[PDB]
């Protein structure tokens, strides 16, 4: 599903550009184009190609979300939300005014929701997750290193692959294994465990789990010094 | 609610839906506009002056910036404003006669892409067989999927090889490479990964050839040349795991492992306090002493550096060096053994 | 310091020229944080699958909406302009499959043997 263009001479943008309606093509502006599409430029069969594409901002992942919470206009939501209350009555009060207690939350701590977004992974020091030789010149260590590892790994080959121009759709498959690596490191579990391949299948400890301790708590107990 | 939560595998394996139906004539078309392409970045780079793999990253930056055109560039690493305009109302501002060697840049980058993805079934079918050696399935594929955007980049056409069969190389090379790198927590160099899985490798046969698990003097006749009874030994420590501080102990749901283990590093009440006094008592031997001669035993040891002779030499930074600041370490030591006899304070130190 | 030019504390809080490192007391080690860049933004699990997922919540996605952007198997739309298969125009949210996207941002094609 394209559009056809002959050219005589000159040819203006080259295969791969977003373009339309009407714009300069070929032949010192006198081809142009009608709809909005994504050029082709037959080197042989002199005519370019456009073919039926919008130029669509959609996009996936966490990357996406942050945008939306990076745009989200809280003081006009607020004021909209108030605007839902008791209109269609029950109904949509007593949802949709939960959805308030947030945005309130928010306003009055100032903090931009957008943080909810991780760009930068902190690390715990070192020294309390440490790598001590034990007996037999074996080594005993937490998970989190192990988890913190995995994650950094496919960070990297990310990098790589970005930089390699790799196609969407492997890039897709690293983002996914990423989100998940860092899901896996903050509260591993809530989604299908992941353990150390050989030693058993013991779920490694999560931060979550080793701050409150997995056992539904903070009680239970384990508390003492 | 808890739905698609382990899709990930699945999930990747829609790219059934990219028609990887490529037959010799779209394989071998694909692969030559890539090379042409490789081939006109060079061309463009002659012509423009610009950088080459500068170029390669403008072409790039049409055909898949859209969406893709990364936002946080590596905080200013790459540059993706209007750089890349520039660049291509360079390109785009020549003459025909050059032009053209843009148009097949960008259906050579555009070739890539379609090669890539055609052989992505590929990398899966091959990474089936390293599972379970130390590395996730996924983490395999995506290793894998390196190893088959290098061999695109490597393949040439014009040897009539199957691309397939070419590239199946290049894939198993980065997926080996990869779990020699990343499949244990210690990092540790290929050719002891090797040397790892040749002894787990003799193992088997010494236990069905003997019967019993042989010595570690059975095992290293074995291994060859430049083995020994210490060395299998030595490195089958090596080898191990290693222990989670996070394992549980026989209790299991109040103690683990961590628990047990003690600070040797940081010094208890009793060291500190000692250690401290220690500093206290010294400076108050030595403050009796001529200011020279302190600071002689003060540089031979009391800074930093054993000064086997280096103090010797650079002589108090100005004096008389070598065999005469030899006599003053005997005087100044002797002065305090006066001193030190009679009043016991330093003596308890000893232990 | 890691090398081992410095010692002493006499040269207390000053950065190695050779090798990077502080001279401080080691006990800094128990405290010091690190971090690392993710080359794409990540959700924190907590602001997702504690519920109701405060981001959900703050955005108007249910928590498998959330899901299928969030682990990718659909695009949410944050500037449009098309209009096809139903003939509608999409706006600025609301999600769509591949063979949407593929459709929409790429265009239709078919080959055939
Ligand atoms: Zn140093």
């Amino acid at each position: 599903k394209a559009r056809v263009y002959p050219f005589e001479d000159d040819v203006e943008v080259s295969t791969g550009d977003r373009v339309a309606p009407g714009d300069v093509l070929a032949d010192g502006g006198k081809v142009k184009s009608d709809v909005y599409g994504r050029v082709e430029v037959d080197l042989v069969r002199n005519v370019v190609r456009v073919v039926e594409s919008y130029d669509i901002d959609a996009r996936m992942g966490a990357e996406a979300i942050q945008q939306l919470l990076k745009e989200l206009d809280l003081e006009a939501l607020e004021k909209e939300l108030l605007e839902e209350m008791k209109h269609p009555s029950r109904a949509r009060r007593a949802k949709a005014r939960k959805r308030l207690e947030v945005v309130r939350a928010f306003l009055d701590s100032g903090n931009r929701p957008e943080w909810m977004i991780l760009e930068a992974v902190p690390v715990l020091p070192p020294d309390l997750r440490p790598m001590v030789q034990v007996d037999g010149g074996r080594f005993a260590t937490s998970d989190l290193n192990d988890l913190y590892r995995r994650l950094i790994n496919r960070n990297n080959r990310l990098k790589k692959l970005l930089a390699q121009g790799a196609p969407e759709i492997i890039i897709r498959n690293e983002k996914r294994m990423l989100q998940e690596a860092v899901d896996a490191l903050l509260d591993n579990g809530r989604r299908g465990a992941p353990v150390t391949n050989p030693g058993s299948d013991r779920p490694l400890r999560s931060l979550t789990d080793i701050l409150s301790g997995k056992q539904g708590r903070f009680r239970q107990n384990l508390l003492g010094k | 609610p808890k739905i698609s939560t382990s899709d990930p595998v699945r999930q990747y394996l829609h790219e059934i839906g990219q028609v990887p139906l490529l037959t010799l004539e779209e394989e071998v078309e694909l692969a030559r506009k890539v090379e042409e392409g490789m081939e006109a970045i060079k061309k463009l780079s002659e012509i423009t002056g610009l950088d080459p793999d500068l170029i390669r990253e403008v072409v790039r930056a049409k055909i898949l910036g859209s969406a893709r055109v990364r936002h946080i560039p590596g905080l200013k690493e790459t540059l993706d404003p209007k750089t890349v305009e520039e660049i291509d109302q360079k390109l785009k501002s020549l003459p025909k006669e050059h032009k053209r060697y843009l148009h097949i840049a960008r259906e050579g980058e555009a070739a890539r892409q379609h090669l890539i993805e055609a052989n992505l079934r590929l990398v899966v079918s091959i990474a089936k067989k390293y599972t379970g050696r130390g590395l996730s399935f996924l983490d395999l594929i995506q290793e894998g999927n390196q190893g088959l955007i290098r061999a695109v980049e490597k393949f040439e056409y014009k040897r009539r090889f199957k691309f397939s069969t070419y590239a199946t190389w290049w894939i198993r090379q980065a997926i080996n490479r990869a779990i020699a790198d990343q499949a244990r927590t210690i990092r540790i160099p290929v050719h002891m990964v090797e040397t790892i899985n040749k002894l787990s490798r003799t193992a088997r046969q010494l236990q069905q050839e003997l019967g019993r698990e042989p010595t570690y003097e059975e095992i290293a006749e074995a291994m060859g040349p430049g083995w020994d009874a210490k060395r299998v030994e030595e490195t089958l420590k090596i080898a191990q795991e290693p222990v989670s501080l996070e394992t549980p102990i026989g209790d299991e749901k109040d103690s683990f492992y961590g628990d047990f283990i003690p600070d040797e590093h940081l010094p208890s009440p009793v060291d500190a306090a000692t250690q401290s006094l220690l500093s206290e008592e010294l400076e108050k031997a030595l403050s009796k002493l001529s200011e020279r001669e302190a600071m002689v035993l003060k540089l031979r040891k009391g800074l930093i550096d054993g000064r086997e002779h280096t103090l010797e030499e650079v002589g108090a930074f100005f004096g008389v060096t070598r065999e005469r600041i030899r006599q003053i370490e005997n005087k100044a030591l002797r002065k305090l053994k006066y001193h030190e006899s009679r009043t016991r304070k330093l003596r308890d130190f000893l232990d | 310091c890691a090398c081992g030019k410095y010692k002493r504390q006499r040269f207390e809080g000053k950065v190695c020229e050779r090798c990077g490192v502080e001279v401080t007391k080691s006990i800094v080690r128990r405290y010091r944080m690190g971090h690392i860049e993710l080359a794409t933004p990540a959700a924190h699990i907590w602001f997702v699958k504690d519920v109701p997922s405060k981001i959900g919540t703050l955005l108007d996605l249910s928590a498998t909406e959330l899901e299928q952007v969030l682990y990718f198997s659909k695009y949410i739309v944050l500037d449009p302009k098309g209009a096809i298969l139903n003939g509608v125009p999409v706006e600025k949210r609301q999600l769509l499959t591949d063979e949407e996207y593929r459709e929409l941002r790429y265009g239709k094609q078919e080959t055939y043997p």
